[PDB]
């Protein structure tokens, strides 16, 4: 039944007595469900330590991973160039999933095409598919560049992207001078950040490898910035703002902040902003190249150091206070531009916020997950805030990254109870937060289910989630936030302290039971 | 049902999306392994809003992502030993699962992996129903092949598990809801009306579906098929083998719901017809009030829709019930900017990927695949929500603020 | 004889192209192709003759667009396409199997190319 | 008892069995508390409509007001000028309370002095107190100008500020040329916004009244901006950013955004930034004066239109979409500078965020309170979002403001169920949200006690609070947010939609009970 | 810090004051009879950013506000009641708005009409509306603000008439802010109101069953639960805490106070007058107890048990033995990270001398203290409890105190919210010694752990080591 004045959606329409009775009849008559006591016993078992040892012995099963495949990162990298169409040579379902993922995260149109590789291409390869796809993509969407990645099927059957694109150019499907950079992105190797690295290295190769005889380092007196796989629109803008304040000439390679923030004015823009081809072609002339996320920009670092002859600085991600300071000092040293008073005032304001919120932030226990560079920057910031990261999980991390994070933790008194997990999924983190309960988790929307599980054990065992990472699906416009630099540090600090304060307010809202601590001033 | 042109921004899914994401995924008591690399399961994790009741992680696993997470060594040397070890670990860690379905991704069919043999061996060893589905994404041209392959897997592995069993107490009013995926609770809103008519919904799959309901489906007296495109194969197979008549029902809008209820009641005795008339009389004032409230603010607005296989042609009735104009067997029952400008549609209904494009173009939009995170939209209870969402989207002031006043 | 027929079945909904081919090799009905054949009677008469000799009591239609002609030593032999209508795949007769295109891996290049041309004609 | 490994603060230390038993013994032995059934019955009575009729019949009792006294606003206005000391002639407890209030809101040092008028000044006035206070303030803190307001005591005893300051300068306590503007701020008239208006009018009069002979309107080609009582630093910064983007010369009079956000660098700065005396002296030379909050700047408007001969535009507060557009067009017309493409892109992005979250914001019912201009701007934005502001409360509003808000509501289909209350306190709002339950209430921290009350009736009756206004005490660093312009509109929209989403997630986190709607994508 | 250096610092900081201001301030800064050294409870210099409050703050916000079952009216304009609403963390147990009214603001909201024509009729109508809308209140208190005493309003007659009519205890407290120089006169006025209107309400009543172990906690305002943490220790000792006001206090407990056998006075400054009055009238001995720190808690518990029979002393020994391992573990964990740190304090009337115990229990040394509104007796008690060659400041100004801290350069500072952010900017770790920085309790064995944890959290926080930009 529905009331026209108080129309109810699925919640709480399905909480009505008639719906409850119908569902109970369905469960008790035909579902053959396990007894509720049995379900409760099994759930209680899954929250114990014996289940934790059984879960951590897993070697072939992955439950709720915290990573994606390479072509997603390749598409994100391709979206950062001016009038560039991402083109994934392979099956079309992969492209549909990439577009759905990025649409749900950014809430923006996402452009990506496929050659619809089918059983015919499974038997004979996708040469004809590549030719037809390139021709149709150039004729239909009018791109200035087509950036080609691969899916799992193309990498498995062994499709040579270079030969296919060369044959397409030779047979007249696309002009010989049309830029078609390519990158092999096997979905079974690495994660989406590896795909971003492969796509960026392929584009840089295509634009700079064969024209290095007239490039002199420091000619244009600019600094190349490679942001890596970044899904925060504010992170692209904070770097540009800080570099412009410093008076530093820069070239933000693969800048997708414009195409992912297109204004709604009654007109649809497929392309908006992005790195120009001239910036890529003039990139080797820069003073140096700074990688914002060095722990997944390894192939890019090798190409830049080997071909462009750039002494890439050993900088961590500009996340937090110390690392942002080091990034600013290195930029000043490379460019020769002194750090302005505005940046010093911003750093002082960040330190002021830290001092204001230290009484609430100190001693808090966090279980965080995400990408390697983002996770390590968040760990560094938490250590600077006096917080205690207890479960550092990175599904797409390696042993060198784990050693670096362990070295960072050992340099702080607050990393004593910290364990770094690599290759472990979110089902491992569920057991970790059930056995060794932290105060909060920090991660993407996929952690919202873990908080559902802990609350099932009890309100005292609930671990609230803080949505900092990728992808965030259950909240709106969080992709516009900043995590890099002083501005990102203030945003993260405000989010953390305010989440702690909402938790304290909720725990102390019981009248005559816990409301003595429901303080107005906190 | 032909190949899509390469190099175009088509939104067509794969066979894996049509099998794992549509037909097998909503089954709650079973664990579905996305056999292959990690991307496919991750992008499909909790994507579709196929609602269900259960304790997730204990006895229900709809919103969970079980995957093999293929690496380079699993591609070079195959993933059959990995599949067996994964099945053993699934049994160890999730003892309350009532079945396992191995949905193949693209590399599985290309590296020469025999998941059927592994499924047979492990099912014989563990006395468990393991269903190997060869839903490799490159197979076919869209998700329709995924639907066909998943239906074949259901028929060959799950449907005949109780053929020799005759311990189920059957009644002359036994119906099974097929093809309803409980998007926002549509299947529940249909089942409440069906059970209020005196019918017993023995099986409701895959939305909020269980393996026991699938096994009990061949024991029903009528098969009410919501989505013909994805379950026509299984409906025809059940009609040919078990002799169970099947009919299509449409519960979108009050007129279509009333007509479908009367048609369904016409298949039973006079008691069911009398109960159907009583139910229609009971629900008449509610949808009449909904129309009286929302038709004035929706009359005359024009509609275009472009959805996957079923909703493009069965949603018209609710639109006309609100006073709104709408402008190979699926086509038998514009049929695909300047054209949009010439007709000036007030609303377009399609998926998420085209949703933002048409939002940028300025046309009010409605997600016809996930109900725009709302619902249910079917039945008398869902008609109110559908009308409310129509008014919310079409008459929102945000669509009247696209042009800056100084331009 | 002089004609060859490629026997296929495509689902109207899912567009599943299955091929009814002999289990002893080849891709063509009723007999295998001559060894030297390379890519270079009414077609309905050929279809009805194949239906009679193979005891096919189904609804077979002729895809007139798919015309191919190969050369065997001393003879130019047309080969045509016969599609099986309906909605259900019939049980394969003796000595024949209902394969898919990806199941043609390991078979020679000639018959794989023939199946690829059939697939392009029908689905592509 | 405490465990050194896990030390508990008041919550949940006082939830232990020994503390519970001790408190129970205290209550049952000596408190003579009413029976719990009686307390529950009275609480249930307070949530009924009969209690609402009794509550709205109040004539002399005010419970939980939503306003402050004039000298607080006077101090806030004084803090916005260069090297200016707020000086409140009267008792010292008033100054202590003002400083504590602003310290708890801004979490910053707030400078304010008093002459500490006592019983002796109750019979002879505070002439000697004023002289000594001015001399000590100038000698100790070395301000460039002292802005004098009054407390209730000085207004009741009738202390002539002009005569007192003239005698102080004449008798040799401060230099004759030292700037000492004054304003009478009777705490029994109006609220803090009235005090801000009085203080600004006094400063403008002191600096411009006797030097209007050499002033020509539009000589300096600049626009004066009077922000009024503003407690958001982002509000001060967004206006300056938007006016600089247009290339419009402006003079932000009473700009305290620098002294209220001083960096922490080991040095305490008493003064930072602010409006210079030259800017105030050259203010009558501006093209026009724009009042950001015209509904509490009426005296300032009268002075500017009468003395400066400025045709002050009839502009609403630049809150939301339409009013921000009107403010931008008016500024463009006055200055002659066209609106740049960056502002158009910002407006388009705001409209895009409006369209993205319209499915979650439409039809939501809000009970909001605060200052008149802020409340009406929030109401306009809510109407633009499709929300229903069912309960609009403004303790310091008047009849004309109520008429204006009613005219705004009647112009939109979503103001049908909206009622505007003026002169009503937060107990009236408690009765309203109990009898006519809204989905959320927007206001300062003082609403956190209403929500608790609603939670005492039941989880189905709880009205969550969104903290937008002044003062916010239970959250950290929210004073850095923005409510003006497109940026403020996006921040408010994000806050509202995300609050709705957290409420929905919390309501659907019950395992096997309501988790069917615990959607990953929202 | 050498004593001569302290004198030189005082002279240098007073060098910039005017002659009258300098000569007045020179008597309020001293180096460790009060009159020979420090002058206290005097007028504050105009225009010097005083931290002192008003009589209304010391009466409504301190003594009367914490009483939960009573409704307290801020008679006058809106600001005074608005700024003091829920400012103090005087914890209580009750249903707010039904039977407890601590965090709610009752005011008459004086307008120009009420100033011109008085507010006695408005007060009577307000009392009627209070009785109508809040029927479960056990009493009404009318706290006067500054305009009340200047417009010739007779609130005593209104209180008497309405109390006789409604059979309710209405207490008029003439706590006008201009009265006196600080909150000490507010304390005195509130104590006089308690004595004259509430304390004697049960003098002719003999229906309370008394025991030889009856004690009353006076002057403990339950800041973060301090009074509860003291009361648990007192009751574990075998004593029955009949009355506990103002913190978590009820009017019935105030009326029952004259029936106790001992008065344990925590805050001497605010509740010494009432203790002396009760000793003189009812013959109830009163003693001061200090539960801040383990050593002070143990000494106070032993002293309190010494006032009763042998069973109470044996129970005190048992309680000390029970709580010994917990505070010993707290000291063992937190003293290593807090040993040798120097502290300076500027607090109100009682805490500056009371808190020196736990700081020494944690290995810290206090090198400077002061008061906002203390009297000569408070400083007489303070000098014995502080070290030599230290700085004592009475009603210190902003400039004086910043220069003092810039010269001593300590490791930690405990003062109010108004100097908290100043000293946070100057780079010195700060602890709110008034509201416990939204933490607590700090009194008793349970509160000592929280105190040590907070000291370690703030003093050793990394935020204080990042104040210099690495490029400067
Ligand atoms: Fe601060």
């Amino acid at each position: 039944s529905q009331q026209v004045d108080k129309i109810k959606a699925s919640y709480p329409l399905f909480l009505d007595q008639d719906y409850k009775d119908m569902l109970a009849k369905k469960r008790d008559g035909f579902e053959e469900k396990y007894p509720q006591d049995k379900i409760d016993e099994v759930f209680q078992w899954t929250t114990t330590k014996e289940y934790q040892e059984l879960n951590f012995q897993r070697e072939a099963l992955t439950v709720n991973p915290a990573k994606a495949c390479q072509p997603l990162g390749a598409v994100l990298c391709a979206l950062g160039f001016e009038k560039t169409m991402p083109y994934v040579h392979g099956s079309q379902g992969c492209v549909a999933y990439f577009r759905s993922y990025f649409n749900r995260h950014f809430r923006e149109p996402v452009s990506c095409v496929s050659d619809s590789m089918t059983e015919d291409a499974a038997v004979f390869g996708g040469q004809q598919n590549m030719k037809d796809g390139l021709q149709n993509c150039k004729a239909t969407y009018k791109p200035d560049m087509i950036a080609v990645s691969t899916t799992c099927m193309a990498e498995v059957i062994g499709d040579d992207l270079n030969a296919f694109i060369n044959n397409s150019k030779k047979e007249g499907f696309i002009p010989d001078e049309f830029p078609v950079p390519f990158a092999h992105t096997p979905s079974f190797v690495g994660s989406h950040v590896t795909g971003w690295d492969n796509m960026f290295e392929g584009i840089a190769r295509y634009f700079t490898l064969k024209s290095m005889d007239d490039k002199v380092v420091g000619s244009n007196k600019k600094i190349n910035i490679v942001p890596g796989f970044e899904t925060y629109l504010g992170n692209f803008r904070v770097i540009k703002r800080m570099l412009s304040e410093m008076g530093v000439g820069y070239s933000l390679l693969s800048d997708p902040e414009e195409v992912l923030d297109t204004p709604a004015d009654g007109q649809f823009r497929m392309y908006a902003g992005g790195t120009t081809q001239e910036e890529m072609k003039d990139a080797p002339n820069a003073l140096n190249t700074v990688l914002l996320q060095p722990w997944h920009l390894e192939k890019t670092k090798k190409f830049v150091e080997g071909t462009w002859k750039h002494e890439v600085p050993k900088l961590n991600i500009p996340m937090g206070l110390d690392w942002t300071d080091e990034f600013l000092m290195k930029v000043s040293e490379i460019s020769g531009q002194p750090i302005p008073a505005s940046l010093t005032k911003e750093r002082g304001r960040l330190v002021d916020m830290m001092t204001d919120s230290h009484t609430w932030l100190h001693g808090k226990r966090f279980a965080l997950w995400g990408d390697p560079d983002f996770v390590m920057g968040l760990v560094k910031f938490l250590l600077e805030l006096g917080c205690e990261p207890v479960h550092i999980l990175c599904h797409n991390g390696n042993k060198r990254w784990k050693k670096a994070v362990d070295a960072i933790l050992a340099a702080s008194p607050y990393g004593k109870n910290a364990t770094v997990y690599i290759g472990k999924d979110l089902w491992h983190l569920r057991s970790l937060v059930f056995t060794d309960k932290p105060d909060f988790m920090i991660g993407n929307s996929y952690g919202k289910f873990i908080q559902r599980d802990t609350l099932h054990k009890g309100k005292e065992f609930e671990v609230p989630l803080i949505r900092i990472g990728f992808p965030i699906f259950d909240r709106h416009h969080l992709h516009r936030s900043t995590t890099l630099g002083y501005e990102g540090a203030m945003q993260i600090l405000t989010t953390l302290v305010n989440s702690i304060l909402e938790r304290l307010d909720e725990e102390t809202r019981g009248m005559q039971a816990t409301d003595y601590n429901h303080d107005l001033v906190r | 049902n032909k190949k899509s042109q390469p190099g175009l921004m088509t939104i067509r899914g794969c066979a894996y999306a049509g099998s794992k994401g549509v037909v097998w995924g909503p089954i709650k008591d079973m664990i579905h392994i996305s056999h292959g690399p990690v991307g496919c399961g991750q992008y499909s994790r909790a994507g579709r809003r196929n609602y269900y009741i259960g304790t997730t992680g204990v006895n229900a696993f709809v919103t969970m992502n079980f995957t093999s997470d293929f690496q380079e060594k699993d591609i070079v040397f195959g993933g059959d030993k990995k599949l067996a070890k994964l099945i053993d670990e699934v049994e160890t860690l999730f003892p309350l699962n009532k079945g396992i379905s191995v949905q193949s991704e693209c590399p599985i069919g290309l590296i020469g992996d025999d998941i059927e043999s592994v499924s047979k061996v492990k099912g014989a060893e563990l006395s468990k129903t393991i269903v190997p589905v060869r839903c490799e994404g490159f197979r076919g041209v869209s998700q329709s092949l995924g639907h066909h392959i998943a239906n074949d897997a259901v028929r060959d592995w799950v449907l005949g598990k109780r053929d020799e069993d005759t311990t189920f107490a059957s009644t002359p009013y036994d119906v099974a809801i097929i093809g309803d995926y409980n998007i926002g609770g549509d299947a529940w809103s249909s089942r409440i009306l069906l059970e209020e008519m005196g019918l017993r919904c023995v099986a409701q799959w895959s939305g909020d579906g269980s393996i026991s309901e699938i096994e009990l489906t061949p024991k029903v007296k009528l098969n009410l098929v919501h989505c013909y495109r994805s379950m026509n194969y299984i409906s025809r197979h059940m009609e040919e083998k078990y002799g169970i008549p099947w009919m299509e029902y449409n519960f979108f809008g009050p007129t279509k719901t009333i007509e479908s209820l009367r048609a369904i009641a016409a298949k039973f005795d006079e008691s069911i017809q009398k109960k159907c008339e009583e139910v229609i009389a009971k629900y008449k004032p509610e949808w009449e009030a909904v129309v009286a409230k929302y038709r004035p603010r929706l009359e005359g607005k024009r509609v275009m829709l472009y959805i996957g296989g079923l909703r493009p042609r069965h949603v018209i009735g609710a639109y006309e019930d609100l006073g709104m104009e709408v402008v190979n067997d699926d086509y038998d029952r514009l049929l695909y900017e300047e054209f949009v400008k010439r007709i000036k549609p007030d609303l377009i209904g399609s998926g998420i990927k085209e949703k933002f494009i048409f939002q940028k173009m300025g046309i009010p939009f409605r997600e016809m695949h996930s109900w725009d995170y709302s619902g249910p939209y079917h039945g008398f209870d869902g008609f109110a929500i559908f009308a409310r969402d129509m008014d919310m989207t079409l008459n929102n002031p945000c669509w009247k603020k696209l042009q800056a006043p100084w331009e | 004889m002089s004609w060859r027929i490629l026997l296929c079945h495509k689902h109207p909904v899912s567009a599943r192209l299955r091929f009814l081919i002999p289990t002893g090799g080849g891709v063509v009905l009723p007999q295998t192709l001559p060894r030297l054949a390379v890519i270079a009677c009414h077609p309905a008469s050929a279809l009805r003759a194949l239906q009679e000799t193979m005891a096919l009591g189904w609804q077979l239609e002729l895809i007139g667009e798919f015309r191919l002609n190969m050369e065997v030593p001393g003879q130019i032999m047309p080969i045509y396409l016969a599609a099986l209508a309906g909605h259900e795949l019939p049980p394969p007769p003796e000595g024949t199997r209902w394969i898919e295109l990806t199941q043609s891996i390991g078979m020679p290049w000639l018959d794989r190319e023939l199946l690829r041309r059939v697939y392009e004609e029908l689905i592509g």
